[PDB]
RNA sequence: AUAAUAAUAAUAUGGUAAUAGAACAUUUAAUGAUAAUAUAUAUUAGUUAUUAAUUAAUAUAUGUAUUAAUUAAAUAGAGAA
RNA sequence: AGUAUGAAAAUGAUUAUUUUAUAAGCAAUCAUGAAUAUAUUAUAUUAUAUUAAUGAUGUACCUUUUGUAUAAUGGGUCAGC
C-alpha cells in the first residue's frame, strides 16, 4: 500500500502504446486499464 | 689490512616531473638509505603484518554458554531417566546452546613493532619500487629546473568536468588503465580526488602522513610530491 | 495498425542519460589538449642512429664509449632519448649507466625485443612468465605448440563463417536476380 | 665452505604415557593472471610412494574461481561423552 | 519454519550379473578356478571391474586396566553440530 503509486504512473488507460522485451517485442497497444497493487498495466487485445 | 673496503654510493637520482602529462623537469639526488635500499623481504613482511593486524575490526561475537539465550534449568533429573546426563540447555555439546571459548565482544588483534624497524619497512618499500620503475615524483616549487615546466600542465598533483577526461586520457596515454595506482600527496587535492573517484576502485589517494607501507607495495604504480617524498624521507631517516 | 519495430529512428527523447555521458567522455577523450611529448615507438636501426642524434644535440662530437661530462648533460641527453624512442627509462637505469652506449645496449637488452614481438612482452600478473619456441630446443623432436588462445581461434571461426554468408548468400541474390530478369 | 638431485660405505628407523620436528585437507583476509575448448561438484576407470592432487569419459551447474602461490589467521579435521 | 536446487548418507521395493539348498564362527586379507560386464591398439594365449567354487590365515572397535574375544565401559544406522 506504501510502495503503490497513486499521475505518479507514467500512462493512463486508454492512451496508446509500444511494448518491447516480450514475446511480442515491438507491439502496439492501448492500455485498458491498470491494477493498482501490482502496478501494472493491462492491454487491449495485444500485447 | 682489508682490501676490497670501498665506500659505498649514497646518493641516487629520481627525476621530478609535471602531473598531468609526466614530463621530466629535473634529476634530484635522494640518499640511498630511502631509495636504493638493499631488498629485505622479511622485514617487509614485518611491517605489513602488523598494518594488517591494526587495521582489524575484530568484531567475532558468537554466544558462550553464558551469554546464550536458555534458562539454567537442569533439563532432566541426574538419574531415572535410562538417558545421558544434563545440564542447562546452554552446553556446547548440544545443537541449540553456546559456543565453547566463545571470542566476546571488540576483539584487539593489535600489535607492536619498534618504530625503527616499521621506518626501515617504509624506506625498503619505496626503495622496491623506485627498482621496479613505478616511483614517479611530481614537483617544481624548490629546486630550480633543467628544462622549464611546460604550459598547460602543473607540478601540484592535482586537476562533466573536465578534470576527469583530462584523467583519463593520463591513463590511457600511460598505459595503467586496469592497474592500481598511488597518490601521495602534500595536502588534501581535493580536486584530483574528484577526477580519480570514477576509477576508485584502482585508485589510492593518500595524504603524506597517513601513507602505509602496504599502500605502496599493494600499488602497481605510485606518484608522489617531491615535498611529501622529502617529508618521508625525513620522517624514516635513520639517526 | 502495425508493430513499430524498436529501431533508434523511430524513438524521440532525451533519455539514455549513463550512455550520453559515456559518449560525451569518449568524444572528449578523442579531442583533448595533452602533452603527449612520446608518439611514434621505436627497429635496431633506428636505435642505432638515435643515439648518435642524441649525442649531437646533447654534448657534440664525443665518444659515445666515453663517461657523461656533468650530470645536467646526462639529463638533457636521457631525456631527449626518451622523447625520440617513445618509451620512458626507469629512474634507476638511468642513474647507473653512465654512457650513451651503454644506454643503447640496455634499450637492446630489455625495449627491443617487446616491440618486435607483441606476445613476448611483459605481462606483470605473471613475472615469472616463459615464452619458449620449437626453435629454441636446439632438437628436432622438441617442438613448442602454438599457443592461440582458445577465444581469438574462436573468434576467427565466427569471421570466417561470416565472410562465407556474405559471399554465397550474395552469390543466391545475384542469381534470384538474373532470373527475375530472364 | 650453499642448495637441489643422484651415487658409494656405514649406522639407525616396534612403541602406550610423554617430548621434538615436518606436512596435508577445510574456511576466512591481504596480493592475483586466466576462461563455456573454461570452471565447480559428483560417479567410474586410470596416474603420481597416493588423509592429497591430477588425467579421461560421463551428469549437473555457472558468463564464471578469495583460483596457482606466499603470508596472516582460525567456530581448522570426529565411530567413541 | 526464507527461496531455489539436491546421483549425500542411512532406510524400502524392484531388476540385472554373479555365488548359494552336506554346510558351522568379526564376514576381511591373501591364494585361486569359474561365470559375467566394459574396453575405437583384445594383435591374444588380452587387460581391467564385479562375483562367499575351493584353500590358508584371521578372538570387532573404543574406554579402563597388572591384564579384556571377554560374559568389564560405551555406542541401533546415517547426516549436521
Ligand atoms: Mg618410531
Ligand atoms: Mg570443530
Ligand atoms: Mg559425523
Ligand atoms: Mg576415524
Ligand atoms: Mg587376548
Ligand atoms: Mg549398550
Amino acid at each position: 500500500e506504501k510502495t503503490s503509486f497513486k499521475k505518479e504512473w507514467k500512462f493512463i488507460p486508454g492512451d496508446r502504446v509500444v511494448v518491447m522485451s516480450g514475446a511480442s517485442k515491438g507491439n502496439i497497444a492501448v492500455i485498458k486499464s491498470f491494477d493498482k497493487r501490482t502496478n501494472s498495466f493491462i492491454l487491449d487485445e495485444n500485447g | 689490512p682489508l682490501p676490497n673496503a670501498a665506500i659505498p654510493p649514497k646518493y641516487a637520482l629520481v627525476t621530478v616531473r609535471s602531473f598531468p602529462s609526466l614530463e621530466p623537469l629535473t634529476f634530484v639526488p635522494v640518499p640511498t638509505s630511502t631509495v636504493a635500499a638493499p631488498l629485505r623481504r622479511d622485514i617487509l613482511w614485518r611491517a605489513v603484518v602488523y598494518e594488517n593486524d591494526n587495521r582489524r575490526v575484530g568484531a567475532s561475537n558468537p554466544p558462550g554458554r553464558s551469554e546464550n539465550g536458555f534458562s539454567r534449568r537442569k533439563l532432566m533429573p541426574q538419574k531415572g531417566s535410562g538417558r545421558a546426563r544434563v545440564g542447562d540447555a546452554n552446553s556446547p555439546t548440544r545443537h541449540n546452546g553456546g559456543r565453547a571459548l566463545a571470542r566476546t565482544a571488540p576483539n584487539d588483534y593489535t600489535t607492536e613493532l619498534p618504530s625503527k624497524v616499521y621506518s626501515m619497512a617504509f624506506n625498503n618499500a619505496l626503495s622496491h619500487q623506485y627498482k621496479s620503475g613505478k616511483l614517479f615524483v611530481i614537483g617544481g616549487e624548490k629546486v630550480d629546473l633543467i628544462s622549464p615546466t611546460p604550459e598547460l600542465d602543473l607540478n601540484r598533483l592535482d586537476l562533466i568536468f573536465e578534470g576527469e577526461v583530462i584523467f583519463r586520457k593520463f591513463l590511457e596515454e600511460f598505459q595503467l588503465k586496469g592497474k592500481r595506482l598511488l597518490f601521495i600527496t602534500d595536502k588534501t587535492r581535493e580536486g584530483l580526488i574528484k577526477s580519480s573517484d570514477p576509477y576508485k576502485q584502482k585508485v589510492d589517494v593518500i595524504q603524506k602522513e597517513l601513507v602505509e607501507v602496504n599502500d605502496i607495495l599493494r600499488a602497481q604504480a605510485v606518484f608522489i610530491e617531491l615535498e611529501a617524498l622529502e617529508y618521508l624521507a625525513m620522517a624514516h631517516q635513520k639517526e | 495498425k502495425n508493430r513499430l519495430e524498436l529501431i533508434p529512428e523511430n524513438f524521440i527523447g532525451e533519455g539514455s542519460r549513463r550512455c550520453k555521458r559515456q559518449k560525451e567522455l569518449k568524444l572528449a577523450v578523442s579531442s583533448a589538449p595533452f602533452n603527449q611529448w612520446l608518439s611514434r615507438d621505436k627497429s635496431d636501426n633506428q636505435l642505432d642512429d638515435m643515439i648518435l642524434q642524441a649525442t649531437e644535440k646533447t654534448l657534440g662530437k664525443v665518444d659515445q664509449d666515453v663517461q657523461f661530462s656533468d650530470l645536467v648533460a646526462k639529463f638533457q641527453f636521457t631525456k631527449f632519448l626518451q622523447s625520440k624512442s617513445g618509451y620512458l627509462i626507469p629512474d634507476y637505469e638511468l642513474t647507473t649507466l653512465s654512457t650513451p652506449l651503454q644506454f643503447k645496449r640496455y634499450i637492446k637488452e630489455k625495449i627491443l625485443p617487446s616491440a618486435n614481438d607483441p606476445k613476448l612482452a611483459y605481462k606483470e600478473a605473471e613475472p615469472n612468465a616463459i615464452h619458449p619456441f620449437s626453435d629454441n630446443y636446439a632438437s628436432p623432436n622438441i617442438y613448442v605448440v602454438n599457443d592461440v588462445t582458445s577465444k581469438e581461434q574462436k573468434s576467427k571461426y565466427d569471421t570466417i563463417m561470416k565472410e562465407i554468408q556474405k559471399l554465397e548468400d550474395d552469390a543466391t541474390r545475384k542469381a534470384l536476380e538474373t532470373a527475375r530478369s530472364a
